[PDB]
RNA sequence: CACCAUGUUCAA
RNA sequence: ACGGCCUCUAGGAAUGAAGGAGGGUAGUUCGGGGGAGAACGUACUGGGGCGUCAGAGGUGAAAUUCUUAGACCGCACCAAGACGAACUACAGCGAAGGCAUUCUUCAAGGAUACCUUCCUCAAUCAAGAACCAAAGUGUGGAGAUCGAAGAUGAUUAGAAACCAUUGUAGUCCACACUGCAAACGAUGACACCCAUGAAUUGGGGAUAACUUAGUAUCUUUACGGGAAUAUCCUCAGCACGCACGCGAAAGCUUUGAGGUUACAGUCUCAGGGGGGAGUACG
């Protein structure tokens, strides 16, 4: 390893779930509106 | 021991080795030269540094060469050095 | 180098000198036997060069081919129109 | 050139000397001078050019030493000076030349950001020349 | 977390360059910045000993006058290949700068 | 035969005589591959990307 | 003169002087392409004016090779000059008469003899 | 004042045809309507007359070349190589 | 260089 | 140099040129800097030509795979697209991203040199502008190699992973977008001071606090009064082992992270316990 704890998932996946959330949510709100 | 160096009044070998604007009063590393053209036969005055194109007045050939630094003068003519002052 | 130096001199007879544009006021010059120099754009049309270089022939006036067309030989006088064919009728300080 | 637009530290430049009497060895008059100077002049040679032949081949360091007065000084005097100051001059020389030479080369990405540096000069260098009133006015570089 | 390495385990101090061509490891292709990869020259004979001397025999163009060809290879191993097949190992940390510029 | 080899090529003559039957449509042309002077033929890439 | 096209492929090496105390012996590159000029000149000028059978006694000869290093040298030190590959590009039309002076007295072959 | 924002010639179709097939459409049409370059007479007067067909204004010279602009980029290329090889030869 | 996964909650 | 008639005659009185900035000239310097064009080089793959015959490939071991309809291997070629090995370095260039065959070209750029010019024109910067690796997007090309997705074969309790054989999008080019990097020296820009040894790249110069304290080697009929070394000096650049001092320490050290509670050279950006979160809304 090269780095210190994460405390959770590893922070590139954990942004990727952010992301795809994110699109998920904008997609929800287009069918809405 | 030896004298300490005096920042006020340096010694020579101390000055005479530094950068130009690096002495305790700046001052030219040029002079300026009496040369006697190969062809010509005549005296022109041909700054040390010289860039531009010197030539002698009667014969119209180049009394030196540019380069980096100082001037290269032509194979046959005679130079002197003209006081600074 | 083919553009530098021959734009200078035209700087300096912009300047200094009595010049002419346009064919028929350089031909007028030919004519007249008054003209010194004729600079000719490169895309000058070949029956005009040709008349005008069988006028320079006539009176002994020097030709410079310049290598720009008229749009540069217009620009390189400092004028903001095409010129095809310039004719010095005094060099002024310009030593062309 | 240096210091402005890109980081030089270059430290190259002339080195006035401290004694500003002409040599004894120089007989020429300072009338003549001014006629030299300005019979340069008439040739179309800048100032700048005007300073190094003197210097190179007429042993004269310094214009202003023999004659009092610097060389643009005696352009200025004598009606010859020219109508956009030396330095601006060259600048929008090399700025047109640059554009020419991208009007074929769009690739040249390079140049296209070294005439960013060369247009930026020429506007600060305007706007000092505007405010000390050695430009018109109004005066404005064109791309 | 520390900084372990001056020059960053490469050879690319801070000011001089901004990337350089990465090339693949001699091993398992790997690519790695050539600056940073271990490099060997490496000159090995073509027959071991014995092998040499059977084949220096039955040949009339090789002997004691002539000697065998030899392999010249430049090998350029990532970092992980480079320890695994001790080309280099891990040292003490005060004995990390040391540093040999000619093949001993 | 008298055209070098990569030259740029238009309105073809499929036949010696048939005044112009090959890279016509706009924009259209063929690249001369080489010259064969044995048999005394060229070879061409039509605009098609085939070779004749 | 005889109509092949042959490419030469020259390699050289830059050498410490034997006085030298640097660490490295890297060359000027206006001198690289000086040293390539001098060397594509006069494999030209040798070449060019001799047949193919003259090129390769020369070339398998070190004449070409000799002559090069002695004349490149003063622009550049140079450790070792040489010709590290020759390959014939295009061949003119063949002719059995210049084949034939090529090989001159031909060694007679026992192949097709009886044993 | 701008009466377009960034439709410019295509507002003449209103809200059909789509926005991609406009802008495709736009760059071509802006060529082909455009005045280009005469190397002869050295002004900016060409206008196209007839697809591949171009006029000059200024000298009334007629020029085969290109369905939208005046020369293709191919068409510069083809230049450059026949000189090359005419000088070759 | 086949294949080695896991260890309940506090507190010694 | 001396003398002499006539004509013209506001014309020399302005601090200085910053070891601040901008220009100029020069070697026609220096460099994997940038753009354009023409060529070269083997290699990967493929194709026939010419030979051979039973295997080849791949792995920890195998299988998917190829193969008497001739695979693999051998020789010389041809085609196409990439790439520029060794040399290649605690080396160079560039604002960063980045940049490596040769030749011919087009504009630049820094450094050095100068008794050239000039005269405060500068430093740093909200707004605004341009550029920006890879991946990704659009339209045309191109498509050899590698290869997200996918397919098959192994391994495994499972393995839709790592390994093997493949393979789409891509990878390459033109034009137009995108502006998300550990875009790192995790270290803002400008300026000043600062101890020591050995190197390196580029350009020049020389061979009672003291008045001046050397030195060569090799090549040498045309990019040649040349080229490189040697000793010394110098300015500019990337750095190394090395005294203060600093720091929580690791470490930094004229290349500061030093010169700071003995706290003030100038400007600017960001931070204020950890999460929620660079999320929600606009
Ligand atoms: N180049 C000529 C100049 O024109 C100047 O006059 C111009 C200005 O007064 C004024 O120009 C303004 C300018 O003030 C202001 N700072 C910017 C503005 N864009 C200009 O406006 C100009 O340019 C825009 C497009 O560029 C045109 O749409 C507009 O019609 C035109 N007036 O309008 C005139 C333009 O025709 C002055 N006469 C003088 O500076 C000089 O002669
Ligand atoms: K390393
Ligand atoms: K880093
Ligand atoms: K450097
Ligand atoms: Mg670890
Ligand atoms: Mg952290
Ligand atoms: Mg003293
Ligand atoms: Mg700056
Ligand atoms: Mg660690
Ligand atoms: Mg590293
Ligand atoms: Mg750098
Ligand atoms: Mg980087
Ligand atoms: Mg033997
Ligand atoms: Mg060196
Ligand atoms: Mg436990
Ligand atoms: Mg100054
Ligand atoms: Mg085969
Ligand atoms: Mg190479
Ligand atoms: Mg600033
Ligand atoms: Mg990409
Ligand atoms: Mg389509
Ligand atoms: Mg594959
Ligand atoms: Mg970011
Ligand atoms: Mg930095
Ligand atoms: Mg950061
Ligand atoms: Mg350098
Ligand atoms: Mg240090
Ligand atoms: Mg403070
Ligand atoms: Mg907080
Ligand atoms: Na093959
Ligand atoms: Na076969
Ligand atoms: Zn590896
Ligand atoms: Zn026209």
């Amino acid at each position: 390893g090269t780095v210190s704890r994460p405390r959770g998932m590893r922070p590139k996946w954990h942004k990727k779930r952010i992301k795809r959330l994110k699109l998920r949510r904008r997609r929800m709100r287009q069918r809405s509106k | 021991g030896f004298f300490d160096a005096d920042l006020s009044y340096p010694t020579v070998r101390t000055e005479r080795m530094k950068h130009k604007r690096r002495r305790l009063v700046q001052g030219p590393n040029s002079y300026f030269m009496d040369v006697s053209c190969p062809r010509c036969r005549q005296v022109t005055v041909v700054y040390s540094h010289a860039t531009t194109s010197v030539e002698c007045k009667g014969c119209s050939k180049k009394l030196c060469r540019p380069t980096g630094g100082k001037a290269l003068l032509v194979e046959g003519c005679g130079y002197r050095r003209k006081p600074d002052h | 180098s083919k553009v530098d130096t021959i734009n200078a001199k035209l700087q300096l007879v912009m300047k200094s000198g009595k010049y002419v544009l346009g064919t028929q006021q350089a031909l007028t010059t030919l004519r007249q036997g008054r003209s010194k120099l004729v600079v000719i754009a490169n895309n000058c049309p070949p029956i005009r060069r040709a008349e005008v270089e069988y006028y320079c022939t006539l009176s002994k006036t020097p030709i410079h081919h310049y290598s720009g067309n008229n749009l540069d030989l217009g620009t390189a006088c400092g004028k903001h129109f095409r010129t095809c064919v310039l004719s010095v009728t005094n060099v002024g300080d310009s030593d062309i | 050139m240096v210091r402005m637009h890109g980081n030089g530290r270059g430290k190259a430049s002339s080195a006035l000397p401290y004694r500003r009497t002409p040599p004894a060895w120089l007989k020429i008059a300072s009338r003549n001078v001014v006629k030299m100077v300005c019979k340069s002049s008439r040739k179309g040679m800048m100032p700048s050019q005007i300073g190094m032949e003197l210097r190179d081949s007429m042993g004269i360091a310094q214009v202003k030493n023999v004659t009092g007065r610097k060389i643009l000084r005696i352009l200025k005097h004598n009606g010859l000076a020219p109508e956009i100051p030396e330095d601006l001059y060259f600048l929008v020389k090399r700025a047109t030349q640059m554009r020419k030479h991208l009007e074929r080369h769009t690739t040249d990405r390079d140049t296209k950001y070294r005439l960013i540096l060369v247009e930026s000069r020429i506007h600060r260098l305007a706007r000092y020349y505007k405010r000390v009133k050695q430009l018109p006015p109004t005066w404005k570089y064109e791309s | 977390m520390t900084t372990k390495r001056r020059n960053h385990g490469r050879s690319k101090p801070a000011h001089s360059r901004g990337r350089v061509k990465p090339i693949h490891c001699f091993n398992c292709g790997r690519l790695t910045p050539k600056d940073k990869a271990v490099g060997r020259f490496v000159v090995r004979r073509m027959l071991d000993a014995a092998s040499a001397r059977d084949v220096a025999e039955a040949s009339p163009v090789y002997g004691a006058n002539f000697p065998m060809p030899r392999l010249y290879m430049k090998q350029r191993f990532c970092i992980a290949c480079a320890i695994h097949s001790r080309t280099v190992r891990a040292r003490p940390v005060g004995n990390r700068k040391i540093r040999y510029t000619k093949k001993v | 035969g008298q055209i070098t080899e990569g030259c740029i090529v238009c309105n073809v003559e499929a036949k010696p005589g048939d005044r112009g039957t090959l890279a016509r449509a706009s924009g259209d042309y063929c690249i001369i591959i080489s010259h064969n002077h044995e048999t005394g033929r060229t070879r061409l890439k039509l605009p098609s990307g085939q070779k004749k | 003169a005889d109509g092949y096209t042959m490419r030469l492929f020259v390699v050289a090496f830059t050498k410490p002087q034997a006085n030298q105390q640097s660490r490295n012996c890297y060359a000027k590159q206006r001198l690289v392409k000086w040293l390539r000029m001098r060397i594509t000149k006069m494999i030209k000028r040798r070449l060019s004016k001799v047949q193919i059978k003259e090129a390769v006694s020369l070339l398998t000869r070190n004449v070409l090779s000799d002559a090069l290093v002695r004349r490149c040298n003063p622009i550049l030190p140079l450790r070792e000059l040489r010709i590290r590959k020759v390959r014939v590009v295009r061949t003119p039309k063949f002719d059995a008469q210049a084949l034939l002076s090529a090989h001159g007295t031909i060694p007679a072959s026992v192949e097709a003899d009886q044993r | 004042a701008k009466r377009t924002v960034k439709m410019g010639v295509m507002g003449r179709y209103g809200t059909r045809y789509g926005a991609n097939p406009r802008k495709r459409a736009k760059k071509l049409e802006v060529s082909q309507h455009a005045k280009h370059f005469c190397s002869f007479c050295g002004k900016f007067a060409f206008r196209r007359k007839a697809v591949g067909i171009w006029r000059c204004d200024g000298c009334s010279k007629t020029v085969a070349g290109g369905a939208y602009t005046l020369s293709t980029p191919n068409n510069s290329t083809v230049r450059s190589t026949v000189r090359r090889l005419r000088e070759l030869a």
